[PDB]
Formats: structure tokens, C-alpha cells, sequence
């Protein structure tokens, strides 16, 4: 999956 | 550091001190100069106003402590730091004192100094006693 | 966790390293102790003897700190058991991480190096095999007191140094912070961190103690004279003439407690030495406490010969001592003079000369003075040295005494103290009966105007000094212009007055009198010397006599020793020895003889002290004459 | 902020201060320039050795002014105006520098004057000084 | 499947679900929102330890910005990339014809445990005569951390009379030094009437005069409030402006940020320090933050 | 609306006639502006309350702001309507005020005002106190001023003549300090119907409390105590029967002046006495302001202070006057010279010649504008001084300004009294005139000495002489000489003295003078000058002959003149001139004139005739005489004369013992006893021709009284010719004591 800015999986 | 002659002039002024009374005065005088120092007292009851401050018993207590303390210290003076560590380990630790408050005091207790030894308080023994109260004062920042 | 040593001088010294979460770190030294290096030692397998503090040889820290403040009431034997208030959430730095120094006792020396002796010069610590210096963050007399205790020396006299120089550097200090100064060694003074920091604006430590340099004499049958010889820290030798100065013996007898000078003496007069010969340059100031305080020349390389040895004698060579009490404090006062003990004669012996003489011996102020043989007559001689102390003094030798003819003392007249067991001078007269008379007050000196002074009035002082009667009264300043303020301006004494401060004056400070106007006496207690020829009213060769009672006689040659012609010329300040020898008929004024038979002891500087027959005055036969010739 | 018992004890006490005032003023600048020696940087020209008359002038004029912000205690800001603009703009003195010489003024009456310093007297004179030297250097940018 | 979550200190801010399934297309796709990810808004007003008192707590918006002759003064961090301080404080050492564009390269600002930060852009207010307010912009967002935090404007007024706030400061202390460690005071909200009497004589726009006690006045208007001293006397001094007055909203739990304080000359001299009310500046806020 | 609802109220005051003004209306409690306010309103409104007679109105919430509306601003009242609401305004509710600008009253009902004195000396002196609202309470001193105590000294009832501030003698205070800055003019009727500050805001304490002191103005007297005279000492006060001094906060020699000219003293000199006596302590203090310096006395300085403040660190006033010591000289047959008496205060007295030297002298000439000192006479002259004899010792050191500041050290007992007076001569004693001229600034030039007016000859007169000469006569800077008989020829004697003037000289007589045997004028060559008018406009040598010897003091007189000697006529040669002959010579005072002898070796002509000198001079250059005239002379023409010898002993039993006495410079003196020996006592006694010596002695021999000492330390080898001749040390200046002087008793 992609990442988010300042944001986990 | 202090130079021989300042040794000199420091310890042979501090011997005419009566322990037991210039510490209540000049704490009662930060006190009473700078009324936000009250608030670490909070304990030792009415403190609203000078009378009330100048006639408190457990004032001139830890007056007498604090006193007995700086008196400690100037057998040291070369190795402040760690005769302080202790006390600055607690101020910051439990009380959260800022540091200026420390040389607020040391001023008052040059004032108190003078008041009692009059013209005796030359130029150059209130220049070492400066350099005293501020090493005590950095020793005792953190 | 875990504990290691790291990167120390050995395997019980160096950093301090604990293990956490698998990483090793290093302690932060604020607030570190002599206790905790205990308790950190005690959790090692090394020596618990002695704990100091400090980086030893460590480099730089490194990594991660976890512990800060640190405190060990040493109760408890790990050290992660100790107090601290979080892991790692500190400000410390890893310029000051903290370490011990564990050991086993008998490793600890410390030796002096770069001076005269063992006892001088910087200090030196050596500590597993690594050697170092000690750092001026806190030392004075009150912590050199300590290391010259511990090496053997007596008290620390200053911080500095003489003779020697060209001393190695190191890189490691020990620090000390307060010590009271009763320890038996330095190690036993509390908290001393070894390495870690190098001070920077604080010199290295420094010592000169007693023991550098130590008079003694010995070669003397009176208590404080002879050759001088000086200890270097552990070994002896001789000290010239030529090097030696009045300065220096001034302080020689000064911490020897044998008051002041009296006189010094040259070559082998108290007999040759038989040891290694000392060659130094003494150069006190004058007013030093001991010789090695006083500043020093290097050696030279020249030697003296052994018969070029000095000496010295100082103010307090009379033995004084109590006998036939119950306690020490009030028997008869017995004296010696040549060789045989004796008892003094109370003839002219006073309250004040027992407070001096109770003081001597530490028996406190004086009581009372019994009169008659109040304590036994005793076995020896009855001595007739009058004594004439001013009260100030606290020994026998120092006060003035004279005995030259003393009259001759009735048997049971034994002069005895009893002790509790606890302000005139005569100036620029020569000799103590004679000259321009001052008086102390207002804490000042000041003299006595000439005006109405009379023969009536001289009397007092005299009697108040105790030099007889008195024979002349004197003004215009016959015995010099004095200074300072004039306070007595006319005085009518009834001539049987006690203390001159009774008589009739117009009291302190009223005058109308100058400088030009200043009084004097002579009485009948002066005495004088001279030595003339037909050719010469004065030099140090001819006939020898003596002033006394305002009249000129001549000395007797029966009972004539050595030692006396030494004294007459040394009094007439040309040479130490005479020699006697015919002379001519033709009497100069044929006056008369005063005294018959003079013997000087070794030890006094003038003849006035010297013991003879009393006086009385007789016709003498030319024969009966000292002719008397200086070298 | 100076309350009126503030102001009778200053009054007071600097009625009782009188003719000396010149000298304490020269005192309280020695004093001053023994202790902090980093003041000194702002008088270059001065000889400031001891005793010297320029530091006595100086002192006289700090006392002077002194005693006219005392008289004009409730108008302040206009009574320094002049000498609140010169430091503040011509010379560009620290405000650090102001509480080190009321410091040293307070140890050279105290010193001085022990049967005034009532510690109530005290406290209003740290008032006030602390009044002169917030005038003193408001302006300062 | 994963769900999407935003660390510590910060939220996710689209709408939508943060849920996203795996698909036959081997998409990533959010039922709600499809194929747009969301994105991490950062905490306003939430300190991580809340509460002259030394501050070893929470004031995680407290900045401290030094003019290029050494003064000392402070900035308030309003979001991640922008903060909010005096028209003065950028106006320092140099006359006020200067540009915004040389102001910004003479600048040095400092957050959290002295964390330099680099500055972009300043923008004063168009009306900062009267509206004494300027804006900083960073080169990039700040991270948010418990030493970093931004504190959020107000949606209603709090300068009510009697509010008790907490003002931050790097400013002069007793010894009128710059004080070493971050101090915080509590400060009550005065009424307008008497502050105003205070420093410029009558609430009537004529027959005003200069009263100020220190000699110099503030900027008194329809854009700001007036704070007294503490219950000890203590009182802002020089150095404080730019910093924000802060009121804990007990009902929410957040710190807002009510004013920025204009006027710090008072010293325990004048009994009253103004502040510019945050309210009434937010419109031009928000928009020169959305203009760039 | 009528007014009939409305009503209103004074609040936050003492009592319920002083407060803020208060009105109810429609319901609402409500204040009125300060615009415009002024005593016709608070008139206005204490008479609605039943409170009477305004006595003051307040400004700027006074009495405490007050809340909600405000009813009135800016109206103007005619000062005697029936309540506030009839005054013409602009409309109710309409206004630009603000509640800090509310108005305040106090009426007369409530302050039951009064004032009296307390403490003091008398009935009306001492520390004031007014009443307000049945209290007391005090006055601060600052803005107090002398107007201010006439006002309350008129209002107390008690003289107003002198009204000095100042609390006497009363302590400080206690409750209320009512007033402070009071301005009273002069005139009003109480001390409250001047402006004065508010009330309640004073930061004064009771140190500082007023007072005044009322008096008729015959209760107030100065005296000098401590000193000997009325004229110098310790300024003390006694004001009432209270004893003070003055403080010297602000003392100089301009109120010192003040002062002096009270006491009728004369002028300030010094501010200090010599303490002649002890003064007793006393705890009140004068305090002065600034007295301009020509007051006739300290009571009319501005805002002199009797009382109230202390004196610490400082000390008492102190001043010595002119006419402590001031001098005279009576008795003298010629102008600045004669007898010496002074004055010691108020009376006139004689001084032993046994205590004036010649600084003395100088001082003495310099005060009474007579020059320097040429001549001391000690020993009855100038007649007798019948009178009184002071017994002080001059000790005058220096060249003091004036005789009064000159150190004196008394004695207890008697001493000489109608033998030994003294006398003085100074450098200012010319009689010389103009005359002939239409104004006193211009005519001929006359001159008198011995008893006869003559006319001066212009040989040497020049413009320097003129310009001297018109300064002496008050006609300010010359303007040239004209020659020729310009104001007349010479109708009598025709002097010729030419004198040399610089022209820097305020009198003629300070000039060098030159006369003997001056040239011949004809009657019609005579000195004339003239003169702005306007006071504001600015070789030779004298010898005596005789063979073998040369320089001495016996023989043949002559005269060198235009280089060559000369002899001057025997004839009519008085005792004066002989006088003036030997001390110029130096080796005597005097002598005798004695017909020639046979000693002559030189036929040289003579100079001069007829020889005659004045009174006044010191030497023989100022002597009249006929002009110069070559002619041959014969012996009974010339001049031969002996001096007397200058060793004289005195006080001896007889002739040839005594102490040994020696003239010098003018004056005679003494010798000092140290090396005092035979063989100088064997030149004593032959120098007199009596004989070999005897004894000589020391300490306090035949006399210790006046004199100085002219040398000492005689080491005389005892051949000498003569006493000067030996190598005495330090001639004329005083080593020694005077209980020291010489003493010889010799064979007759
Ligand atoms: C209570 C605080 C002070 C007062 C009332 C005061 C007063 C004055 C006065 C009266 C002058 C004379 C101005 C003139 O003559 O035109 C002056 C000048 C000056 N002041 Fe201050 N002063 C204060 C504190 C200080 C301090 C703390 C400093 C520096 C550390 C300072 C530095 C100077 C200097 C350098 C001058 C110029 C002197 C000259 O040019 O001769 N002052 N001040
Ligand atoms: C005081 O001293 C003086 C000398 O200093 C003595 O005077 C001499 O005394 C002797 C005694 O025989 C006489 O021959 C001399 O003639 C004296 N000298 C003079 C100058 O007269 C004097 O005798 C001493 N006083 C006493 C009491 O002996
Ligand atoms: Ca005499
Ligand atoms: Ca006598
Ligand atoms: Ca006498
Ligand atoms: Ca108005
Ligand atoms: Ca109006
Ligand atoms: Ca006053
Ligand atoms: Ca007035
Ligand atoms: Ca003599
Ligand atoms: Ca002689």
C-alpha cells in the first residue's frame, strides 16, 4: 500500500 | 577564583557574623522585596505582610539554615560545584526554584552585609563577596 | 546489568562502564564520592583499602550515558541499588564521566622532589607506577601541614622553594577539597579525585618544611651557645663564618627560644668540627621565623677550611631553678656563674623580678617574696648579681644584670619566690644610669623639660631605676635633641620620692619649653671604659679603667685571666684578645684603684657582668696596674 | 507600582539621604565599576581610577537627578525624559547595567544609613529605583 | 484490508473512512472516498504534560526568535508552517520603511530544546500601526512532537473580565537579563475603562494625554485587551512580546491561544500589558495562510 | 418635570456635607461633570443639603469614581440659584465626560474649621494645627513661606509685625496632615481660603509639620558669644526667652555682612573666632535662605526658619568682625602717623609696646589705607595714651588683611602702663594741595613740611607725578602739564622735591622722593597741572670722612651728586635731622652735632646749605634744604657729627651692666643667651668704654620684655672693634626663645 504523510499501516 | 587577598578579606569579615540572625533578615528581605519567593513558603503561615514576615519564627529558621549552608560553602570556594550538588538536586527536583531567585538572594544578603558592617564594607570586600554569592548562585542553578 | 573497567592505568582503575539493554555506557561524575567508589569497589573483585575518585590516563568518553548523580550511603553492595532519579534523562556531557581507583594500601608514596632536600620543593604523587602532581584547587598550610607531617618533616612553613630546579611534567593531578588537618597522612583526607581534569590557571603544588634546613648547637658548657650546624631533611655538616649574618642569628635564636642576639663569634672559638662542611649564603631580612623561610643562594664551589667555624650566644643563658619547696614554683632562687652553682642574694630583688622568674617556668604571676634564709641558706655561694628587670620579659637572661664588685651579701639574705602556680629609660647616654631621661604616656615617649631640674630632683629617678644616687642633673640638651612631644615641664620632688609620677608638676602636656631645652642625669651607677696612654686620651692600648660613682680608677691586675683582656677589648670594640705587658712609670693622674680582682666568664659581651670583689676605693702602686694591648 | 506609603518612605528617606547625596552617588558608581567591571566599557574617556573628580561629578549628577525624580515621584516619565532619550538612543546602554547600579546605590545607603533601612524603607526604594530605571530604558531599541 | 492511522501528536483530516480494501484491480480502494488517500493534520492545543514559574512543562508553542543585534523576543506557533508574533519584533534595527523581503534574512528562530528552524517569508499586517501583528512562514512544516506543538485560534471570545491566562516567555527578568530558562506567569483579564484611564488619561477621544508610567504607549483599540499583574505582582517585561495568552478551555481540554502581547514595557512599573485580540485578527490570518 | 421628584445626595465624603455629587433621576442614581466647575456651583449646591457656606469643590473623582449615568456637564451657575438643576446647560444627558472627572463639594456644616497653636514658648508661637470634621491635624512645611504665617498669625489674633515659619521648640505630630502647599497671598482671611493641594493625597510625614512665631518685634535679639568681643564669636539667637543658634546649611560672608551690620559691628571678615571662652549647648536652630546682603537686619531676610528641622552633620554659625580689633593711630603731629590704640568692641585702648612687631605695623597701615610701615617709635611718644592698657600678645603671621584676624594670645596679670605706648608712621603722610584754579582739578602745585606752605618747583614733574597727584585729590587720569607760572608766579618759599612716580600709585606719598639740595627754580617756573576731573575714569649716596677710616659713623657729612661728592651746610642742622642722618647710616637712632675737627684731608666744595629735615622720613634723600650751589665752603661751614653708639644696655642696676640691648633697621632689639660668653661680655663693656667684664648670665636675666631679637649665637672672640662685627648666626630672625636674652654685669 502506499504511504500517507505522517501516517502508518 | 579568588585571588589571596579576596580568601583574605572574605573569611576575615564572615567571622563578625551572627549566624543565627543575618539569614532570617535577608530572607525576610527577599521575601518582602520580591513578594512572588513567598510562594514557596507557603507553609510557614501569614507572610502578607512585613511585620509579619520580619516576626516569623520558622523564617529565621531556615534562615539560619540557609546561612549555615552559604558558611559551608566558603571553606570551598575552589570546588563549589560539588559542594552544592546535593541542594540543587532538590531545589530543581521537588521545588522548581529558577535560577535568577538564587542570585536575588545573594544580592539581599550583600544589602544585609552592609547594613551591619557599615563603612567596614569597602569597595573591594563587596566585589569578593560578589564573586561569593555568584559562584553559590551558579553552583546552585542545576 | 554489568560492570567494567576500562582503559585504566591497571585492571582495577580507569573509566567506569554499566551495561543496559545490551549497551554499554558511562556514569556521569556529578555528585560522584568517595562512598561510591566504596560501593563500587565492594562490587568488584579489587582491593577495598582505599577508594579515590576520578578519571585515571582515561581518554575522552564515548557512546551512550545512563546514570547521573549517583548516591551511595554505602550500606548496600551493588552500585545500580543506589539512588538516581531516571535512566538517561540528563544533561551530562562525556568530557565528565566519572571513574574509580580502587587499591590495596600499600601502594600509596608521596615524595617531594626539586629543592634542597626531601622536605622542599613541588610534590610529587606516584600511583601504580603512573606519577603525577597535586593542583592548588584548595591547598594552603592548613593541607601542608599534612604532607610534611606524613614525610617525616615538622610544620609547613610556606609554599615555595630555593636551591634546585629542572623538575619533569606530567599530565595527571591529584585534587584535593578539604581537609581539617589533624590526618597522619594525606591519603586519609576525604574525597581526593585522582585525574580526570587538568587544571588550567591553578599551579602545581608547592612545600618548604621545618626540617628543610635545622639549626642545633652543642659544643658549649652554657645552655644557648656554640657551633651551628643546619640538617638537610636527614644529614649534618658545618656552617662557616663567612656566609653567617647577625639576620640570620637573630632568627637562629628566635626559633631555638633562646631570646635574641647577645653576640656573635667567629672562627673556632667552641672547638673544630669533625664533619662535612656545609657553604650557604644566609640572607634574612631580619624579622624571619625560621632559617629555611629565609630566601638562599645556590652552593658555591668553594669550601672553608674547618677552622673557620661560627657560633653565637643569645639572651637567655641564665639557669634559674627552684629548690627546697614543696612545689617547684616557691623554693630558693639559685644561679650559676663559672662553673659552680650558688644562691641568689635578695639585696636588690623586687616583685617584679619574681613575676618575671614565676613566668619563666610557667608558674604564673608572682605572690610574695620571703625575706631571711626563709627557705635554707643552702651549701653554694651567695651570687651578687643585681638584677634590675623591667617586668616585661619572660626569663632570667634577658633582663639587665650587672655584678661587677657587688657588695658583699649578709649569710642569710637567700633571695626565695613565692608564685601563684597559674616605665623610665635613660636614652642616648651610654650605659642604663646615665643620659636624657624620657617617660611613656599617652602610648608615646617624651621627655622632661630642664627647667628647675636640680640635683634634689635627680634623686628620684635614680632610686625609681635603682642606680644609687644621683650625681649630676643636666640640661640643654646635653645628651642630644629629642623628639616626639614634651610632657613633664618642672618637677619639685621632695628627693625621697618613690615614682617619679608622685612628685609636683604641672602635669602631662603643660609646658613652654623647646627641644633645644631637654633634661638629663647621671648617677652614681654608670660605668664606662677606656683605654689611654700620655699620647692618647683615648684608644685600646695602655692603662685600663673604669668610670663608676663619677670617678675614674684603675683595674686590678692580680687574678687576671685570658678571658678578661678578650672581653676589655671587645667592649672597647677593637679585638677579641689582649695581652698584658710592662709599661712606663710616669702615672698619667695616678687615680685611684676601684676594683681588684676581674674574671670574665665566657659568654658576656661586656665586663659589667663579670664577678669580682666589692667595692672600695685605696691607693695602688703602678705595679697593681692593667696594661692592656689590642690585636 | 509605587503606592502613596511608598512614596512618604522614599520622600523620608531621601530627605534624610540630604547634602550627601553627591558623595553616596560617587560611592554607588565606584562601587559599581569594582564589582561589574563590563560597565566601564561605556565610559571611555573617563579615568576611572579612584577618587578620580570626573566619576565625583558623575556621581553628583546621578544624585541630582535622583532627587529630582523624587520630587516629581508622581510625574516621572517627564522629569528623566531627556535622560531617558540619551541612554536609550545616544548611547545604547543595557538595561543589565540599570539594576547593577541600583543594586550598588541600595549597599552604599544601606551602608550609610542603617537606622533607615527599615526593611519596609527597603522595599520601597527598590521601587522606586526599579521606576528610574524601567523610565530609564523603556525607550531603548 | 489496512486501516490507516496518523501517529502521535496528529489526525486524519479527510472524510471518509481510512479503511482501504485490496481489489481484483490490485487498487487500493476506500469505498467512501476510493482512490484519494487521506492525509495527518497535526494536534492544536493539546500539550502532552499541561501546567514567574520556571517551565519544565507543556508550552510547546512558545518560540524565541533573536534580532541580528542579540534581542531577544518570542513568536507564537500557530499551525506547522506559520507563526504569529509583533509588527515590532520584525521591525528591529532598521526604520519602518523597510520591506518584509529584508526582514526575513536577518532573523534567527528557535523552538522546542534550541531547534533552529529557517524562515521563508514574514507578512506584517496591512494596518500594523493599529493592528500591531505579523506573520512568519517557514521553508518547511515543523514536526510535531511533545517539545513542538502548535496552539490553535479561538471560534469565541475568552478576554472575558477575570479570565486567569497563562503567558510564556523568553523575555528580561528581575535583573532585567535575558532569562535563561522559559518562565510562565498567570495573568487575569482587567476591564477596558480603567486601562485605558491608565495610560492615555479618558475613555473620550479628546482630552487625552500621554500617562503612561514607563514613558512610552501602547496601542490601545477596538483590537485589544488589557492584563494586570499576578497575585505575587509579577508582570511581563521586556522581551515577552509576541507571545501568546493562553486560556484552558476546562470543557475541552484544548489551550487556546486568545492574544498576542503587544505592549511588554510595563515591568511591575505600569500595573497593565496590552494584548492584541487573536479574534479579531483571524480572518486575515487564515487568509494570507491560504494565499501562499 | 418641575424638579419637585428629584434629589440629591453627597457620598464617599466624611461626613454627609462632603462628597460626590449625586443626583436620582428617572430611577437611576447619577453624577455631574467637573467641566466648568467652580465655587458658584458648590455654593449653589450647599444650599439644597442645608449644608452651608461652600468651602471647597473637587475635581477629578476625588472622593472615588462613581457609576452609571452622568446628568450635567459644562453649565455655568450665577452662584445664588435654588438648586443645580436651574442652571442653563445644554441638555440632560449630554455630555463628553467620563467618571473619571466627577465633581465633589465640602461645605462649611461639616468642617467645623478652626486652628491654634500648640507646644511653643508663648500663647502664639509653636506648631500649628487645623481642624476638619472634629479632627486634628497638622500642616506640611512644604510651600509653607512667611506669607503664609501672616495670614494665620492675623487669623489667631496675635501681632503681625515679624511672622517667621517654623515649629520652636515643639515636637513632631500625630494623626492627619490636613493642609500641604498652602498659597496664601498676603491678605486673605483664613489659611483655608487660599489654594492649597487636596486633602486626602499628601506623601509628607510629621517630621516635617509647620509652625509659626508671632511677635511685636521687640522680643528678638542677636548676640556673639564665645570670643573676646561683642564683635566676634558664636552667633546665638534669642527669640522669645528661647536660646538658639544659627545653622550653617547656607552661612557665608553675605549674611555674615547681614548680620554685622546689626550688631553695628562693621563688616564680615572672617567666619571664625579665636574661642576666648566656652558657650553652653542648646538644641533649636535658626535656618537662613539666601539673604541678598544689604538688609538691616536678619529678621528681614525672605523665609528665615525658627525651629522644625535638625542640624546634623553640620555645625554652628560663627564670624569675627571689622571692629574686633580695630585700629587707630592718635596723637601724630602729620597725617598717618602717631600713638596706636584699639579697640576691643565698644572701648578704646592703649597695647604695651612689649607686643606689636613690624608685620604688625603693616597689617596696621594696610587697614587704615596709610601704606607700609617706615618707622616703629616703641616708648612713650606721640604724648600719653591716658586710658586703658591691654595685655594681649600679638602673634600676627603673614601679612593679614585686617588687624581683627590676627592670632592674639592673652595673659592673666598687669604689665606696663603709661611708659612704654607705641607708635607707628606709615608711607601716606604728604601734604600737598592745588590752588589758584577755577576747578579743584586744576591750578598750582603747593606743598607744606616743617610749618610754612611753599610752591613746588616742576624740575622733575612730569605726567606720571601729575597723574599720581590728581588721583591723590580725587580728580581721576591726568591730562597734560602745562609749563610756565599758567595759575600764578611764586609768592613764598619755593620747595623743590622731585619726585619720581610710576604713575600705578593710588597716593603721592608711596612714591620715591628725592629733595636734597634739589635744583633752584625763579618764581615765575612752577608745577601746574590739569585733569579729567571724573573719579570714575582709571644716584646718589650719603658718606662720612675722616683719616685713615672710611664708612664709619663719626666725621665730615657729604653728598654725591651728578658725579662727584659734596658737603652740606652745618648751619641750623636741627636734632631731627641729626636723627634721620644716623638711621639712615644705620649706626644709630640719633646722636649729637659737634664743631669740626682736624681729622679733615679733602678741600671739596660744597653742595648744599642749610639742612632741615620734617617729620616723617627715614632717610636724608626727603630732607629740605637750599638747591644746589657749587661754591667753596670754609671749616666753620662744614658739617661734622658722631652718632650715638648703637649698643645701649637697659634695665641694669647702674650704668655698665644690664641686659645688652642693639638697634638694627630702624628699631631696637636684643640678643639671645646662647654661647652667651666672656669674651662677648668683654666687647660689651669696652665697646662702651667703661671696662673689662666680670660675669655674664643665663636663663632670665634683667628683663623679658619687649623687642627683637636682631641676632644670636655670639661667638665673639673678645677683641673685637665692635658687637656686629662678630659671626652671629642668623641675623634678625628669632631662634631663640624670650626667656633667653642677654645679661652682662661689668666693672665700672
Ligand atoms: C538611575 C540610573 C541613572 C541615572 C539617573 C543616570 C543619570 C545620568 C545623568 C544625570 C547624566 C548626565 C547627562 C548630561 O549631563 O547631559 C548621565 C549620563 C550618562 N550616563 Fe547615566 N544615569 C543612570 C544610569 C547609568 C548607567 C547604569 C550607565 C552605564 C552603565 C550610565 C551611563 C551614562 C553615560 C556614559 C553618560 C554620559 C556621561 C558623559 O557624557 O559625560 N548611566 N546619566
Ligand atoms: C657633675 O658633673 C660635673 C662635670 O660633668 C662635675 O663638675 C666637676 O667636678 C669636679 C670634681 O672634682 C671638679 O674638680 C670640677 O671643677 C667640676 N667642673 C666644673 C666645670 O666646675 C660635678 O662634680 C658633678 N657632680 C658631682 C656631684 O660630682
Ligand atoms: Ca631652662
Ligand atoms: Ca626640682
Ligand atoms: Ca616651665
Ligand atoms: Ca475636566
Ligand atoms: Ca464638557
Ligand atoms: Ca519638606
Ligand atoms: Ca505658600
Ligand atoms: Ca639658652
Ligand atoms: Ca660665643
Amino acid at each position: 500500500p502506499p504511504e500517507i504523510a505522517h501516517g502508518y499501516v | 577564583h579568588l585571588t589571596p587577598e579576596e580568601k583574605s578579606a572574605v573569611t576575615a569579615l564572615w567571622g563578625k557574623v551572627n549566624v543565627d540572625e543575618v539569614g532570617g533578615e535577608a530572607l525576610g528581605r527577599l521575601l518582602v522585596v520580591y513578594p512572588w519567593t513567598q510562594r514557596f513558603f507557603e507553609s510557614f503561615g501569614d507572610l502578607s505582610t512585613p511585620d509579619a514576615v520580619m516576626g516569623n519564627p520558622k523564617v529565621k529558621a531556615h534562615g539560619k539554615k540557609v546561612l549555615g549552608a552559604f558558611s559551608d560553602g566558603l571553606a570551598h570556594l575552589d570546588n563549589l560545584k560539588g559542594t552544592f550538588a546535593t541542594l540543587s538536586e532538590l531545589h530543581c527536583d521537588k521545588l522548581h526554584v529558577d535560577p535568577e531567585n538564587f542570585r536575588l538572594l545573594g544580592n539581599v544578603l550583600v544589602c544585609v552585609l552592609a547594613h551591619h558592617f557599615g563603612k567596614e564594607f569597602t569597595p573591594p570586600v563587596q566585589a569578593a563577596y560578589q564573586k561569593v554569592v555568584a559562584g553559590v548562585a551558579n553552583a546552585l542553578a542545576h | 546489568l554489568s560492570l567494567r573497567l576500562v582503559d585504566g592505568v591497571t585492571e582495577c582503575s580507569g573509566r567506569l562502564e554499566v551495561r543496559f539493554q545490551g549497551e554499554w555506557g558511562t556514569i556521569c561524575d556529578d555528585g560522584w564520592d568517595s562512598y561510591d567508589a566504596a560501593v563500587a569497589c565492594k562490587q568488584l573483585g579489587c582491593p577495598t583499602a582505599v577508594t579515590a575518585i576520578g578519571r585515571v590516563n582515561a581518554s575522552k568518553g564515548f557512546g551512550h550515558i545512563w546514570l547521573d548523580s549517583v548516591s551511595c550511603q554505602g550500606h548496600e553492595p551493588a552500585i545500580w541499588q543506589c539512588k538516581h532519579h531516571e535512566w538517561g534523562k540528563h544533561y551530562c556531557n562525556h568530557n565528565e564521566d566519572a571513574g574509580v581507583t580502587c587499591s590495596d594500601g600499600s601502594d600509596l608514596e608521596l615524595r617531594l622532589r626539586g629543592g634542597g632536600s626531601r622536605c622542599a620543593g613541588t610534590v610529587e604523587v606516584e600511583i601504580q607506577r603512573l606519577l603525577g602532581k597535586v593542583c592548588d584547587r584548595g591547598w594552603g598550610l592548613k593541607e601542608a601541614d599534612v604532607v610534611c607531617r606524613q614525610l617525616g618533616c615538622g610544620s609547613a612553613l610556606k609554599t615555595s622553594y630555593q636551591v634546585y630546579s629542572k623538575i619533569q611534567a606530567t599530565n595527571t593531578w591529584l585534587f584535593l577539597s578539604s581537609c581539617n588537618g589533624n590526618e597522619t597522612s594525606l591519603w586519609d583526607c576525604k574525597n581526593w579525585q585522582w585525574g580526570g581534569l587538568t587544571c588550567d590557571h591553578y599551579e602545581e603544588a608547592k612545600i618548604t618544611c621545618s626540617a628543610h634546613r635545622e639549626p642545633r648547637l652543642v659544643g658549649g658548657d652554657i645552655p644557648c651557645s656554640g657551633r651551628v650546624e643546619v640538617k638537610h631533611g636527614d644529614t649534618w655538616g658545618s656552617i662557616c663564618d663567612s656566609d653567617f649574618s647577625l639576620e640570620a642569628a637573630s632568627v637562629l635564636c628566635r626559633e631555638l627560644q633562646c631570646g635574641t642576639v647577645v653576640s656573635i663569634l667567629g672562627g673556632a672559638h667552641f672547638g673544630e668540627g669533625n664533619g662535612q662542611i656545609w657553604a650557604e649564603e644566609f640572607q634574612c631580612e631580619g624579622h624571619e621565623s625560621h632559617l629555611s623561610l629565609c630566601p638562599v643562594a645556590p652552593r658555591p664551589e668553594g669550601t672553608c677550611s674547618h677552622s673557620r667555624d661560627v657560633g653565637v650566644v643569645c639572651s637567655r643563658y641564665t639557669e634559674i631553678r627552684l629548690v627546697n619547696g614543696k612545689t617547684p614554683c616557691e623554693g630558693r632562687v639559685e644561679l650559676k656563674t663559672l662553673g659552680a652553682w650558688g644562691s641568689l642574694c635578695n639585696s636588690h630583688w623586687d616583685i617584679e623580678d619574681a613575676h618575671v622568674l614565676c613566668q619563666q617556668l610557667k608558674c604564673g604571676v608572682a605572690l610574695s617574696t620571703p625575706g631571711g634564709a626563709r627557705f635554707g641558706k643552702g651549701n653554694g655561694q651567695i651570687w651578687r648579681h643585681m638584677f634590675h628587670c623591667t617586668g616585661t620579659e619572660q626569663h632570667m637572661g634577658d633582663c639587665p644584670v650587672t655584678a661587677l664588685g657587688a657588695s658583699l651579701c649578709p649569710s642569710e639574705q637567700v633571695a626565695s619566690v613565692i608564685c601563684s602556680g597559674n616605665q623610665l629609660r635613660l636614652v642616648n647616654g651610654g650605659g642604663r644610669c646615665a643620659g636624657r631621661v624620657e617617660i611613656y604616656h599617652e602610648g608615646s615617649w617624651g621627655t622632661i623639660c630642664d627647667d628647675s631640674w636640680d640635683l634634689s630632683d635627680a634623686h628620684v629617678v635614680c632610686r625609681q631605676l635603682g642606680c644609687g644616687e644621683a650625681i649630676n642633673a643636666t640640661g640643654s640638651a646635653h645628651f642630644g635633641e629629642g623628639t616626639g612631644p614634651i610632657w613633664l615641664d618642672e618637677m619639685k620632688c621632695n628627693g625621697k620620692e618613690s615614682r617619679i609620677w608622685q612628685c609636683h608638676s604641672h602635669g602631662w602636656g603643660q609646658q613652654n619649653c623647646r627641644h633645644k631645652e631637654d633634661a638629663g642625669v647621671i648617677c652614681s651607677e654608670f660605668m664606662s671604659l677606656r683605654l689611654t696612654s700620655e699620647a692618647s686620651r683615648e684608644a685600646c692600648a695602655g692603662r685600663l679603667e673604669v668610670f663608676y660613682n663619677g670617678a675614674w680608677g684603675t683595674v686590678g691586675k692580680s687574678s687576671m685571666s685570658e678571658t678578661t683582656v678578650g672581653v676589655v677589648c671587645r667592649q672597647l670594640g677593637c679585638a677579641d684578645k689582649g695581652k698584658i705587658n710592662p709599661a712606663s712609670l710616669d702615672k698619667a693622674m695616678s687615680i685611684p684603684m676601684w676594683v681588684d680582682n676581674v674574671q670574665c666568664p665566657k659568654g658576656p659581651d661586656t665586663l659589667w657582668q663579670c664577678p669580682s670583689s666589692p667595692w672600695e676605693k685605696r691607693l695602688a702602686s703602678p705595679s697593681e696596674e692593667t696594661w692592656i694591648t689590642c690585636d | 507600582v509605587l503606592s502613596p506609603a511608598d512614596k512618604t518612605n522614599v520622600k523620608a528617606a531621601w530627605g534624610k539621604v540630604g547634602a550627601h547625596a553627591g558623595e553616596y552617588g560617587a560611592e554607588a558608581l565606584e562601587r559599581m565599576f569594582l564589582s561589574f567591571p563590563t560597565t566601564k566599557t561605556y565610559f571611555p574617556h573617563f579615568d576611572l581610577s579612584h577618587g578620580s573628580a570626573q566619576v565625583k561629578g558623575h556621581g553628583k549628577k546621578v544624585a541630582d537627578a535622583l532627587t529630582n525624580a523624587v520630587a516629581h515621584v508622581d510625574d516621572m516619565p517627564n522629569a528623566l525624559s531627556a535622560l531617558s532619550d540619551l541612554h536609550a538612543h545616544k548611547l545604547r546602554v543595557d538595561p543589565v547595567n540599570f539594576k547593577l547600579l541600583s543594586h550598588c546605590l541600595l549597599v552604599t545607603l544601606a551602608a550609610h544609613l542603617p537606622a533607615e533601612f527599615t526593611p519596609a524603607v527597603h522595599a520601597s526604594l527598590d521601587k522606586f529605583l526599579a521606576s528610574v530605571s524601567t523610565v530609564l530604558t523603556s525607550k531603548y531599541r
